[PDB]
DNA sequence: AATGTTCCAGCGGAATCGGCAGCGGG
């Protein structure tokens, strides 16, 4: 699931039917505590970020970042937050819209009797 | 033919022979017929499987495929058999070798080396056979009588006691009787009709035991009792009967040879053997041994046994069955006759002892 | 003389033996080894009626035996100048090396020094062939390297296993490079992992590197969880092949490090595609000996289960449920005291904990921990004698400090009380984790069965522990064991040559009960077990426990599933309920006749119930009682009302 | 058994077993009668 | 040549019956 997963990521029929599936994949990869799974998940989110930027998918991008942030806050995982903040991935930061040239600030602003039975034996 | 094949048969045969030779070369053959097996146990099993497989694979397509292999095969087998004479299974391979080697002529005396090899080995084994037992002896007889002997006519006196031994070991092991018959046929036609002549009086009297059934052997039903083919036939001549006939035609009857087939072949041999030679089953027409056969074993009637009835108790004499009972027990040629004859002979001897010294 | 001069000089059985003797003489004359190697690697191509030759490959293929004998007579030279030409003639060099290797392997009986010398000499020159397994090398060459190495370290042993005894750094670098590449695919990596039983026996620092590269293999080459690609596709076939390779390698070398990978991948799926092979492998692992490494295996899987490891509860349960349990059962030892005493002290402590119902996640983790610990205790007690837990043995000696006045009955009651507390627990106010706590109660009762089956086989502790309930405070037993909501379906009807083939392998380098819906209730089998036990332990009725079952069974207010489960138990234990049959009519016949039996009036339990109830005829006399008579008549009327069932066989059966 | 095809294949194996048994017993009957007492 | 008769050819009803499938058992 290294190159075939990437080819799944690059394109499909619609902009769905592989989104939620890979959401489950990264969720179960986060469930197991092996770091390479976390690296695979960060690669997946990087690919999703570039694909959303290059395919006008800001809605999916921001919804996914908010959902994953809430989920990882809910569950007892820290090292995933460690690597994410070491990289920095959050919602769009330019103008809350498609395209602009504003430096990233939204990510920065959002992420700094019976008992007798026993003894009568 | 559909698959486009020029000489694949030749290569497969050659590789089969090479594989067999390699297996025999490293097998450590040091069940055994005399209280001895200081050898690897799983080697004889392998050897036996290979030997039977060879006998049921090698003889077919015996053609020029096997011709370049005879000398090498026979030489390896004869070496490793000379070093291991108690094997019972080098002789089977020798039998197959010689049968294939005389199916193609290969014998009119290179080739002469193989011929001298078999002359020596055949005489050697024909002398060593005199010390062997049932399976080893049967294999040795099979090999010996499988020798060409159309060309090995040399000292047939050495091979006659083998042939007749085979005839004795028939009546209980049919394949060996078949081998004896085939060998006698080959010797009669191909050997010169002047050196065989003094030996017929020795050979044929061994055949007599095969003519001892008088149409009383009805042990099994001599007709169809019930078959699915019979059931189908009883309701008409149609497709189901055709199917039952088509499946039963290719029964592949590999049961070796029935005893009645052997008896028929014995009669055909006797007839085909002439009328001069033919008379040699019997004795020699009022010599000493005939007139010794006309005298009762004992002149005075003993074993007077009174059969118990309700009122009489008449006396018969058991001393009149003893001859026929003994020749029956020895050479019954029928298992169910033989067991009854042996039982009666046991009882007779025991009666003999009892009357020898009773009250 | 074998070269055409005009298609091809055909050999024979004698034409080849002559040449064999001839060149055996030629080698007998003098050294001639350098010349022999020289024209053995000669690249002059031949052709026949196509070309596909090198006249050295043909030359070697013809003889290959006297050539190898001469090449082994003076091994050190021939090997050196053979690997001298590794780069330009890799095919023929590899073929000759394999030929000498398996020639020596054939001759490992008379000698042992020669194969070792050959292996050490090849390793001494392992640098000479680095282009073979380097990057950009053809994949066929890499497989050639793998097969060559497999032969090299299969002939004698992994004598290059420790402290760089041989050219260990080169071997290990080659092996890790082969396993670590990304362009390469799953089956070559499978034949690579076939060579693990030789490298999973070395100390840490490099075993860490092997573990890390194995983890990188498991990731990025295996399904997300499992069975995400369907059977038939090359992905599925390759994944299955790699799994079989891993499992046979693991069953060959009882290496703890492979457990934390095999069980790790097994137990993130609800049930794996090829799980039965996992359990067969584990059974093979445990049931052969070397008690210390068995303890190591148990400890490894136990550490996986016990450690914090924030993850799914289902995965943690699966750890013990599949891997550890099948390890414990099959064969560990009758004296495997190490894990035994290691777990006694800490299992009970976890059992003596308090359910922190604040977060569902931590509560689920606690339930799973207790369930696993106490299934472990179940298997402990089941496969273990009685004295070594009650007598003057290491029971008091380990649960308390040293020998104690009490004999062995401290841990017994210490766990039994909490057993009974767990499975006789009120559930009225709890509605958050139903199935999980149900499994906890079930396993509670299972190991209760196993323990009390070994408490000095006393006549009556079974009634007071297994069967005694306190309904006045909603302290029940079977209302906890049974789900009481899953409607059951109940369908209507359903020597020398062994050595030779081993040499060929080296050269090629290739070679009770019905589980329907209800007997699978994780308490059914042990229940029948202790019932058949305590019947065969020592006629109004047996003291109080069949009275308990009778009251729970012969009562149409006890909810349906308890009655069904008890009826199935009676069916499976009719052998022991037979001499008390006269009481088991109103319950059994009442259940069969009752039209509230489930579904359409299920026609499977009725079949077995009637077969059992009619088994003891001449006994139990279904007449003489008006309720019994009316129940029988109801049964008969209903039974003939439903006979047809268009299938002919079942109609005849009815 | 609700699957007619699976039952049929199981009896394919079974019936070829009785066919082989019948052929081998028919072959054996010859010498079995020949040497029977 | 107009027509009626004879003759030949073709279709269908009805009874029979055999085997062709498909369907259970071994």
């Amino acid at each position: 699931a290294e190159n075939f997963r990437v080819l799944v990521k690059q394109k499909k029929a619609s902009f769905e039917e592989a989104s939620n599936q890979l959401i489950n994949h990264i969720e179960q990869f986060l469930d197991t505590n092996e770091t390479p799974y976390f690296m695979k998940s960060i690669d997946c989110i990087r690919a999703f970020r570039e694909e959303a930027i290059k395919f006008s998918e800001e809605q999916r991008f921001n919804n996914f970042l908010k959902a994953l942030q809430e989920k990882v806050e809910i569950k007892q995982l820290n090292h995933f937050w460690e690597i994410v903040v070491q990289d920095g991935i959050t919602l769009i930061t330019k103008e809350e819209a498609s395209g602009s040239s504003v430096t990233a600030e939204e990510a920065k602003k959002f992420l700094a009797d019976v008992d007798d039975l026993l003894d009568m034996i | 033919s559909i698959l486009a094949s020029e000489s694949l048969n030749h290569l497969l045969y050659d590789e089969f022979v090479k594989s067999v030779l390699k297996i025999v070369e490293k097998l450590d053959l040091t069940d055994p017929a005399a209280n001895l097996h200081p050898a690897k146990p799983k080697d004889f099993s392998a050897f036996i499987n290979l030997v039977e497989f060879c006998r049921e694979i090698l003889p077919e397509k015996q053609a020029e495929f096997f011709e370049p292999w005879v000398y090498s095969f026979s030489y390896e087998l004869i070496l490793q058999s000379t070093r291991l004479p108690l094997i019972s299974g080098f002789y089977k391979l020798l039998s197959i070798t010689v049968r294939n080697a005389k199916k193609i002529k290969y014998f009119e005396g290179e080739k002469y080396s193989c011929f001298a090899l078999f002359v020596k080995f055949g005489k050697e084994v024909a002398v060593k056979m005199k010390q062997y037992k049932d399976e080893l002896l049967a294999s040795c007889l099979t090999f010996l009588l499988s020798l060409p002997h159309n060309i090995i006519e040399l000292d047939v006196r050495a091979y006659v006691p083998a042939l007749q031994m085979a005839f004795k070991l028939g009546l209980s092991y049919t394949p060996l009787a078949e081998v004896g018959l085939n060998a006698l046929e080959e010797w009669s036609i191909y050997i010169d009709r002047h050196v065989m002549q003094p030996y017929y009086k020795d050979i044929l009297p061994c055949l007599d035991g095969y003519l001892k059934t008088s149409a009383l052997s009805d042990e099994t039903k001599n007709n169809w009792e019930v078959s699915a083919l019979s059931r189908a036939a009883q309701k008409g001549f149609n497709k189901v009967v055709l199917k039952h006939l088509k499946k039963t035609k290719n029964l592949s009857s590999n049961e070796a040879i029935s005893l009645e087939e052997i008896r028929i072949r014995v009669v055909q041999m006797l007839g085909s053997l002439g009328g001069q030679i033919n008379k040699n089953l019997l004795t020699v027409t009022s010599s000493d041994e005939m007139m010794k056969s006309y005298v009762a074993w004992d002149r005075e009637k003993r074993l007077s046994f009174a059969v118990p009835f309700r009122e009489m108790k008449p006396v018969i004499f058991l001393d009149v069955f003893l001859p026929r009972v003994t020749e029956l027990a020895l050479t019954a040629s029928d298992r169910q006759t033989k067991v009854a004859a042996c039982e009666l002979l046991h009882s007779m001897v025991m009666f003999m002892l009892g009357k020898a010294t009773q009250m | 003389g074998i070269a055409p001069g005009q298609c091809l000089p055909s050999l024979d059985l004698s034409c080849k033996q002559l040449a064999s003797g001839l060149l055996e003489l030629a080698f007998a004359f003098g050294g001639l080894c350098e010349r022999l190697v020289s024209l053995l690697l000669n690249p002059a191509v031949l052709s026949t009626a196509v070309i596909h030759f090198s006249h050295g490959e043909y030359f070697y293929s013809l003889f290959s035996e006297t050539i190898n004998t001469e090449l082994l007579k003076n091994l050190d030279l021939a090997v050196l100048e053979l690997m001298q030409s590794s780069v330009d003639n890799t095919k023929m060099v590899s073929a000759v090396l394999n030929g000498m290797l398996d020639q020596s392997f054939r001759e490992r009986a008379n000698q042992k020094h020669q194969g070792l010398k050959l292996a050490t000499t090849i390793l001494q020159h392992w640098k000479k062939c680095d282009s073979w397994w380097a990057k950009d090398s053809p994949l066929e060459t890499k497989m050639a390297v793998l097969a060559l190495l497999a032969k090299i370290l299969q002939i004698d042993s992994s004598v290059s296993f420790n402290t760089s005894h041989g050219s260990f750094p080169e071997v290990f670098t080659t092996y890790i490079s082969l396993l670590a590449d990304t362009k390469l695919d799953l089956h070559l990596k499978g034949q690579a992992v076939t060579l693990l039983p030789f490298f999973t026996s070395l100390t840490g620092g490099s075993l860490e590197e092997l573990r890390r590269v194995l983890e990188q293999l498991i990731v990025a080459h295996f399904p997300m969880q499992s069975r995400e690609f369907p059977p038939g596709t090359p992905r599925f076939n390759n994944y299955v092949d790699c799994m079989k390779k891993f499992l046979d390698a693991l069953e060959l070398s009882q290496s703890p490090m492979l457990l934390e990978l095999m069980t790790e991948v097994l137990c993130r799926e609800q049930q794996h595609v090829m799980e039965e092979l996992f359990q067969s492998s584990f059974r093979r692992i445990a049931r052969r000996g070397s008690c210390v490494t068995q303890v190591g295996l148990l400890e490894s899987v136990y550490e996986m289960f016990r450690k914090d490891d924030p993850r799914l509860s289902f995965t943690r349960q699966s750890f013990v449920d599949r891997s550890l349990l099948t390890l414990l059962w099959h064969c560990s030892l009758d004296a495997l005291r190490e894990f035994f005493s290691t777990i006694v002290v800490d299992a009970i402590d976890v059992l003596k904990s308090r359910f922190t119902k604040l977060n569902e996640s931590t509560f689920d983790t606690q339930i799973t921990k207790k369930m696993g610990y106490y299934k472990i205790l179940d298997v402990m007690y089941s496969r273990l004698p009685k004295d070594d837990v009650h007598a003057k043995e290491s029971k008091i000696n380990q649960v308390f400090h040293g020998s104690c006045i009490t004999e062995g009955n401290e841990l017994t009651k210490t766990l039994i009380k909490l057993c009974y507390d767990a499975f006789t627990e009120n559930m009225a106010g709890e509605n958050q984790l139903l199935e999980r706590r149900r499994l906890y109660h079930c396993a509670a009762y299972n190991c209760a069965i196993s323990v009390i089956c070994c408490v000095f086989n006393e006549l009556k502790f079974y009634q007071g522990f297994l069967f005694s309930e306190k309904p006045e405070k909603n302290l029940l037993i079977f209302e906890n064991l049974i789900d009481l909501k899953r409607r059951y379906n109940f369908p209507v009807e359903v020597s020398t040559l062994s050595e030779e083939m081993s040499q060929f392998d080296f050269s090629t380098g290739v070679q009770e009960l019905e589980m329907d819906e209800l007997n699978r209730h994780e308490c059914m089998a042990p229940l029948t077990a202790l019932v058949k036990h305590m019947h065969r332990s020592l006629p109004r009725d047996l003291p109080s426990w069949m009275k308990f079952l009778h009251g729970k069974l012969g009562n149409p207010i006890v909810p349906l599933n308890i009655r069904l489960f008890l009826a199935k138990l009676v069916i499976n234990t009719e052998e022991v309920f037979r001499p008390y049959a006269k009481h088991w009519l109103s319950p059994l016949l009442q259940l069969a006749a009752s039209e509230n039996n489930g579904g359409e009036g299920i026609h499977y339990m009725v079949v077995e119930i009637v077969a059992t109830i009619l088994s003891w005829t001449g006994l139990a006399t279904p007449t003489g009682v008006p309720k019994d008579e009316v129940l029988a008549n109801r049964l008969l009327n209903f039974l003939m009302k439903h006979v047809f069932h268009p299938k002919r066989a079942v109609f005849r059966h009815n | 058994m609700r699957d007619q095809e699976k039952l049929s294949l199981m009896y394919a194996r079974k019936g070829v077993a009785e066919q082989k048994r019948e052929k081998e017993i028919k072959s054996e009957l010859k010498m079995k009668q020949d040497a029977q007492v």
